[PDB]
């Protein structure tokens, strides 16, 4: 179980930590966050009291490295750090653990949710959509807009998502016209799949993460992307069965975990009616159609 | 974005662009079968595309062999219709090729798209007018060609006769899109008006008769109240 120390806590600040959250208030004594599962990526992240404008945060794995949160007065934020020394590390957590300074992760035994949501999201793959090769965490924030966004300006603090564009030379072999626009196998399983994410986990790690970006910091272009990736396994004829299964597990989880006052701007009605209605998988999402149903009607 | 009245006279500027309808690219009649059930069969229809500056009408014509052991025809139009526009647009040299197409339905929109992806610079653009060019199977000279195909065959025509010489390509749209709303809410009477005069022929080359200026004034007028009267008869007003 490692541990997230916290210098200090100098402005008043709501944290998450994952899908848990609490209020530390302005120079309230607080020195971070223990107990934390070692084997899946978290992500720490900050609303400040003040301007709740900017939800920012950090994607890590404390496998990785130490790492811990300093609020900068200058830049004005709470910027993780990562310890290179660490006995100095150690003991600094050994202190705050003694004087019970921190907060402790608090996982339920029964709780699979995280590990749901996190399943196929790997640390390596995080640090190629967001580029900042210095740091072994990720920054990320409700601002911060993707390659495909910008196409449509600076380069360094872009979330470099695969793009994927339904009305695209990429989409639509000359010749297959009509037959790739209207089932979007050839796109999902040879252009993407095969071709740029090599297996499938690697497309749901992505799927995931834009998920949870969206979710977590109101990123518009990370919930575009979500979107995106559902629909062009929705919208292919031929999917593998251990997909298909995969998927509806995928989405039932982010269905049961999204706030329940969030889901008009989080959830795109065309795409989710299209997806469980209209689409090639209209009969496969069994899990995921049932909580919609249960939980979204009105979306639908 | 959409063409509308208000942007009509762009119709008409220097910038090389079509009209795409293809309302008469899928023509069925319905009837009963021997069982009592009900079958279509399919006709020749026609892709209608039409340079409204200059008149030139490439009359596509689709041989009902094109549908044969096909699935969702009224789907399978659309695509091939832009598959034969796309066509259309290659084989044309580059200082021909148009800068816009303006489709005259919608669901064009995405087919036409797909198909023109080779052509970034191309504009695929919806109208809100509501073009009469489904009657250009009234024309008896264009329902004569589409109907004795054997084959898929390209047709060309000037649809404005000759009467560019003497008047403007906007007087020579409206004349036409008059002509074809009357041909579409009366096609018996429109054609009574145009041909009651046995003095006043339709040229070899030619689609329409042979009017003067002043007969033109005329016949535009008994046209504009056909589809007055039609409207009247219609709504009982
Ligand atoms: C083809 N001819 C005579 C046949 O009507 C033209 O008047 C020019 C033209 C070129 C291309 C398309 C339509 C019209």
């Amino acid at each position: 179980m490692n541990t997230v120390p916290f210098t200090s806590a100098p402005i008043e600040v709501t944290i998450g930590i994952d899908q848990y959250s609490f209020n530390v208030k302005e120079n309230q004594p607080f020195h971070g966050i223990k107990d934390i599962p070692i084997g899946h990526v978290h992500v720490i992240h900050f609303q400040h009291a003040d301007n709740s404008s900017m939800r920012y945060g950090y994607w890590f794995d404390c496998r990785m490295g130490n790492f811990y949160i300093q609020y900068d007065p200058k830049d004005g934020l709470y910027k993780m750090m990562e310890e290179r020394d660490g006995a100095k590390f150690e003991n600094i957590v050994h202190n705050f653990k003694e004087r019970q300074m921190m907060v402790s992760y608090p996982k339920i035994d029964e709780d699979d949710t995280w590990y749901n949501l996190t399943e196929f999201v790997q640390m390596d793959k995080i640090r190629k959509i967001v580029r900042k090769d210095e740091n072994q965490f990720s920054y990320v924030d409700s601002s911060m807009t993707t390659v495909q966004e910008n196409e449509l300006s600076d380069p360094a603090h872009s979330l470099n998502y695969t793009v994927i564009n339904f009305k695209s030379r990429e989409a639509i072999r000359p010749g297959h016209e009509m037959e790739d626009f209207l089932d979007k196998s050839y796109y999902l399983n040879t252009v993407m799949l095969q071709g740029i994410f090599k297996n499938s986990s690697n497309y749901f790690g992505e799927l995931q993460f834009a998920f949870l970006n969206a979710m977590f910091f109101g990123n518009y272009g990370s919930s575009l992307q979500w979107h995106a990736m559902i629909e062009l396994i929705c919208s292919s004829a031929t999917v593998p069965k251990h997909m298909l299964d995969k998927l509806d597990e995928i989405l039932y989880y982010q269905i049961k975990t999204l706030p329940e006052q969030y889901s008009d701007i989080l959830l795109n009605e065309r795409v989710w009616n299209i997806c469980l209605y209209s689409s090639f998988q209209k009969n496969s999402l069994h899990n995921t159609e049932k909580i919609m149903e249960n939980k979204y009607p009105e979306l639908l | 974005g959409a063409m509308n009245s208000s942007n009509y006279a762009e119709l008409f500027n220097n910038d090389i662009k079509l009209f795409v309808d293809d309302t008469n690219v899928y023509r069925v009649t319905v009837h009963k079968t021997f069982e009592g059930n009900v079958a279509t069969k399919a006709i020749n229809g026609c892709i209608f595309t039409l340079n409204p500056k200059t008149g030139h009408l490439f009359l596509k014509i689709i041989h009902t062999s094109v549908w044969a052991g096909q699935k969702r025809l009224s789907q399978l139009a659309k695509w091939k219709t832009a598959e034969e526009v796309s066509a259309l647009v290659r084989s044309l040299p580059k200082e021909e090729q148009p800068k816009q197409i303006i489709v005259t339905r919608k669901a064009m929109l995405d087919p036409l798209e797909v198909h023109m992806l080779d052509f970034p610079n191309i504009a695929i653009r919806p109208t809100e007018l509501r073009l009469p060019f489904s009657a250009a199977m009234s024309i008896d000279k264009l329902s004569d060609v589409v109907m004795k195909a054997t084959e898929p065959q390209m047709v060309l025509f000037n649809i404005y006769d000759d009467w560019l010489d003497r008047i403007s390509s906007y007087t020579a749209f409206s004349r036409l899109t008059l002509l074809l709303r009357a041909l579409k809410t009366n096609e018996e009477s429109a054609k009574m008006i145009l041909l009651s005069d046995p003095t006043i022929t339709i040229k070899s080359y030619h689609l329409w008769p042979s009017f003067t200026d002043e007969q033109w004034i005329t016949i535009e007028s008994q046209m504009r109240d056909l589809i007055l009267t039609e409207y009247g008869r219609k709504y009982n007003v």
